Order: structure tokens, then sequence, then C-alpha cells
């Protein structure tokens, strides 16, 4: 159904056959990043739920795999499994908690 | 020497044409497909080739079949050893059996 990620398609009639018009989605402009498998926060390994960890040199974010949309790393979009001693390439970073600003207010 | 088979085939008007692509060009195409698949993943078949580490690509592959991606990162050495043993088993089975 077309070269790329298939989106929608249309038929058209023709003599002795049919013609399809395949609408597809293709990525356009990419840029390099530095990535990590997990993040070690006070002895807990955090993995992304639906996404991938990225870095703009100094700060760490989590974003979609098919579109660059940075978000703050939070326990809402990450889940905890195991320790920091088994994952190869786990980095040290902090994980934001949503209850902290709403507990003091 | 003696009478061959293709030579008597040729002498009676039967001609075999060479293929358009040689074997080294097919090997170059196969090498390009391997170099795309190992490095970029499935991204090179849908546009521009975007690099990714192979552990994170294999985590995407495990996440596609319904297994959580933490199973890879806690069993990476075992999975690499199993893949290497399977590749060696295919090599030995091709070297031994000719059928
Ligand atoms: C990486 O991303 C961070 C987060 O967006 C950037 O930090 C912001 O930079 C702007 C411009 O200087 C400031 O106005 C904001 O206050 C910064 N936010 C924070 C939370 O620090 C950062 O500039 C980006 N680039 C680098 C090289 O770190
Ligand atoms: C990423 O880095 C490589 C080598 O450092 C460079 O050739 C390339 O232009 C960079 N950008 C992209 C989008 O690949
Ligand atoms: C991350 O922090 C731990 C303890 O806080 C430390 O042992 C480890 O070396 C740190 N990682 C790096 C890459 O420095």
């Amino acid at each position: 159904c077309g070269k790329g990620y298939h989106l929608m398609s249309f038929p058209q009639s023709a003599p002795h056959g049919v013609v399809f018009l395949h609408v597809t989605y293709v990525p356009a402009q990419e840029k390099n990043f530095t990535t990590a498998p997990a993040i070690c926060h006070d002895g807990k390994a955090h993995f992304p739920r639906e996404g991938v960890f990225v870095s703009n040199g100094t700060h760490w974010f989590v974003t979609q795999r098919n579109f660059y949309e940075p978000q703050i790393i939070t326990t809402d979009n990450t889940f905890v499994s195991g320790n920091c001693d088994v994952v190869i390439g786990i980095v040290n970073n902090t994980v934001y908690d949503p209850l902290q600003p709403e507990l003091d207010s | 020497a003696a009478r061959d088979l293709i030579c008597a085939q040729k002498f009676n008007g039967l001609t075999v044409l060479p293929p358009l692509l040689t074997d080294e060009m097919i090997a170059q195409y196969t090498s390009a497909l391997l170099a795309g698949t190992i490095t970029s993943g499935w991204t090179f078949g849908a546009g521009a080739a975007l690099q990714i580490p192979f552990a994170m690509q294999m985590a995407y592959r495990f996440n596609g079949i319904g297994v959580t991606q933490n199973v890879l990162y806690e069993n990476q050495k075992l999975i690499a050893n199993q893949f290497n043993s399977a590749i060696g088993k295919i090599q030995d089975s091709l070297s031994s059996t000719a059928s």
C-alpha cells in the first residue's frame, strides 16, 4: 500500500485495470542526539513507557520515536524495574514527581 | 579433451544469455540491506536512515511482540549468546548436510 508508513489510499478506474493513489507519511528532517537505555534514580532503574530518552547536551528528555516532542521525565511516563547494576549504559539523572508541587500548595 | 554438453548444445543453435546483474552486484545489494538493517532498523525502508544502537533496536523489537523492554536489558548477554550459538549452528548445519 505504498512506500513509507501507510496512511490512506484511493482507487481510480482505468482501461483493463485499476490505479491506486497511496497517501503515505515519511519523515523529513532529523538531527543527532545522545540516548540511554534507562535512568538510575536513587537506586531505581526507570524505563520509558512509550518513547525514547534523548539529550540536548545538558538536559535529558523523553520523546516520541517518530517525531521530536520533548517532555519532562516524570514517573507518569516512566516505569520502575530492578536496580542500576544490571543495565549496560544506564545514566544518572533525576526523575520529577508530580505530587511535590501539589503537596506544598 | 572430450565432448562436452554445453558445447554440443551450442553447436545446434541453442544459446544461453548471461544475467543482467552479476553475482557481485547481488552481493553488494545484500550487503547494503544488512548494513541498513543492523544500523538503522526499519527506518531505512520508510525514508531516511536514522541510526540507533542495536540494544535499543532489539528493545523495540521485543516491545513489538508483547514483551516489556526491561526483559532485554536484564538478559542482554544471554540473548547475545543464544543468537551467536544459533548462527554457529546454521553454519555447521550448512557445512555438514548437503541436502
Ligand atoms: C537544552 O534544553 C533546555 C531545556 O529547554 C534549555 O534550557 C533552557 O534554555 C533557555 C534559553 O537559554 C532558558 O530560557 C530556559 O530557562 C532554560 N530552561 C532550563 C530548565 O534550564 C537549554 O538551553 C538547552 N540547551 C543546552 C545546550 O543545554
Ligand atoms: C550526525 O553526526 C554525523 C557524524 O558525527 C554527521 O555526519 C551527520 O551530519 C550528523 N547529523 C545527522 C542528521 O545525521
Ligand atoms: C551514578 O551514581 C552512582 C552513585 O550515586 C555512582 O556510583 C556512579 O559512578 C554514577 N555514574 C557515573 C557514570 O558517574
